[PDB]
């Protein structure tokens, strides 16, 4: 095999050769450093407010954004079964409230299809972005 | 001996072609993987950070206003905006304000795209990439409820060649020297020297429509290469003065984790080439002579074309 | 199901929940505990296993729990940009569809 890595193409050797030449840029121009920081991902969003308070804020935000929702019974109060406009045109979502700890709650958002194996979550991702922002503005 | 090497090369290629004809683009997809998409209203500068932060050179764009995908952000988009900004230095204060949809407008105004269904044969995906003269192709399907076309993934020539290499031991029987195959591009090489202004090298990329420009010295010895990808690090810092540097100086911006330029000779074999593609992200092999003078380049498209269509 | 833009009285009227709490004879009145499948340790392990395979050739690409499919994944706002995702099924494979959108 005569397949190799060209030594002069490595940044260390290229910089060193430029330095030896006398070029000012060799000392002054630094390599690009990209801080690839590891993101902590979560499902949905967290709130320290209590259930009725949190649910109220979501419904408020939902109303201002133009969503409609089903009437919840006593057995599913912490579940929002909503529909949103954005050919099936109405997007369905299920929002669910969970308790993490005593004072800590997690809001769960779930894409639930469209109304009149292979699908794009992007319309859902965009609308949830709108919703999350509306929730931030109101706080 | 010669006849043996030849028929074995022929058996290996026919086997690789059958493989490509028998697999689909869907098959190349990992069982679980991530797809990064950018909203068209995102700033170009931020989008560049997203690429560099996530170790990718490309991303599909999403127009939220119309619920439609809007093509791909690639290094070419950044190449085109550099030339625009250089020829119009007054606009530099607008870099900070330029959004991806704006960037696409600028390119359209300056007068400066292939897709495939996952179910189609991998062979056909390769043909379409050769026809479009690009190293990547979006995988497109229809949303089963909305019937909006959606991007499932983006496949590259690299990923396909690596897929072939990982699954086909037959590559080891590709023992004919590449110089005997007439697959090296040797004629009308676009090249430069370390003292060439980087803007001129960037022009060569667009004018020649190549991904890289080999840097030689006065005697024709290969020293380094400037790649389309290098333009991303050039923008990240300070567009203003970096565009005025020589290629030698602009290269100082290369990250220390740059993997290096790969070279080979005419006596090298596709078996070796495929082993290298298998073990590392290599996008081209510069062909040098016995003393390290540039004689040509062998790119992923050159290798794929040979596998699909022969010499 | 019927749909309307009327926020359920239980969230606007203190009389409704009060009514429920006084007519006791239990878990309905408190939202359910977070399922183990939605904890961030499991979600980020899933992300790390993909990274360990693609960058370090260790282990094998992870299959996500089917219960977390089509659920919103989020991260802290950075540089006025919100990054959201959802792990979704494509035929028999799993795509984490990721969107970067500018906010304000
Ligand atoms: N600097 C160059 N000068 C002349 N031809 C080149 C150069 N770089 C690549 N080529 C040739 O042009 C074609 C496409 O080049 P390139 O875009 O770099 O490869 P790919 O299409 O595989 O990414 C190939 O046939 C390749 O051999």
């Amino acid at each position: 095999s005569t397949v190799s890595i060209l030594p002069t193409s490595l940044p260390q050797i290229h910089r060193a050769n430029m330095l030896a030449q006398g070029s000012p840029a060799a000392s002054k121009i630094s390599p690009l450093v990209t801080k690839k920081s590891k993101t902590r991902w979560h499902f949905g969003i967290r709130s320290r407010s209590y259930p009725l308070d949190v649910m109220g804020e979501i419904y408020i935000a939902l109303k201002n954004l133009g969503a409609e929702w089903a009437k919840p019974s006593e057995e599913d109060l912490w579940t929002i079964k909503l529909r949103w406009k954005y050919i099936p045109d109405l997007m369905k979502m299920v929002i669910q409230l969970f308790q993490i700890e005593t004072n800590n709650y997690l809001v769960d958002f779930k894409f639930d299809g469209w109304e009149s194996s292979t699908f794009s979550a992007y319309p859902f991702l965009h609308l949830t972005t709108k919703l999350i922002m509306e929730l931030a503005v109101n706080s | 001996s010669q006849e043996k090497v030849s028929i074995e090369q022929q058996l290996a290629v026919e086997s690789i072609r059958k493989f490509l004809n028998s697999k689909t683009s869907y098959d190349v997809l990992p069982v679980s993987y991530r797809l990064i998409v950018l909203d068209t209203s995102l700033l170009v500068k931020k989008s560049l950070n997203v690429l560099l932060q996530n170790s990718i050179v490309s991303a599909p764009l999403w127009d939220s206003k119309t619920s439609r995908f809007a093509g791909l952000l690639t290094t070419t988009d950044f190449i085109n905006v550099i030339q625009y900004y250089f020829s119009n230095p007054d606009k530099f204060e607008l870099v900070d304000k330029l959004q991806l949809d704006g960037l696409k407008d600028i390119e359209r105004a300056l007068g400066v795209t292939a897709s495939i269904h996952p179910s189609r044969p991998l062979f056909e995906a390769c043909l379409k990439m050769l026809e479009s003269r690009s190293g990547r192709i979006p995988l497109i399907d229809q949303d089963e409820e909305t019937h909006r076309e959606i991007v499932v993934s983006v496949l590259t020539q690299y990923r396909i060649l690596k897929f072939v290499a990982l699954n086909c031991r037959e590559t080891h029987f590709l023992k004919i020297p590449i110089g005997d195959l007439n697959i090296i591009t040797q004629d009308n090489m676009k090249s430069c020297q370390m003292t060439t202004p980087v803007i001129d090298v960037i022009q060569m990329l667009t004018q020649g429509r190549v991904s890289s420009v080999p840097i030689i010295d006065e005697n024709g010895y290969l020293i380094n290469v400037y790649e389309a990808y290098d333009v991303l690090g050039l923008i990240k810092g300070g567009i203003y003065n970096d565009l005025s540097l020589s290629v030698g100086e602009a290269l100082m911006r290369r990250s220390d984790d740059f993997e290096g330029v790969y070279t080979c000779t005419k006596n090298d074999k596709l078996s070796t080439i495929m082993d290298n593609i298998r073990k590392a992200r290599v996008h081209r092999f510069f062909v040098v002579d016995d003393v390290g003078r540039l004689v040509g380049v062998l790119t992923l498209s050159d290798i794929l074309k040979y596998i699909l269509l022969g010499s | 199901m019927e749909y309307t833009t009327d926020i359920p009285a239980v969230f606007t009227d203190p009389s409704v929940m009060e009514r429920y709490y006084y007519t006791l004879d239990t878990s309905w009145l408190t939202p359910p505990q977070l399922p183990p499948q939605l904890e961030n340790v499991i979600l980020n392990k899933y992300y790390a296993t993909q990274d360990q395979f693609n960058e370090n050739n260790s282990g094998a690409l992870p299959i996500p729990n089917h219960v977390v499919l089509n659920h919103l994944v989020t991260s802290s706002i950075k540089h006025n940009t919100l990054c959201v995702a959802s792990i979704v099924r494509y035929k028999q494979k799993y795509v984490t569809q990721i969107l970067y959108t500018p906010i304000e």
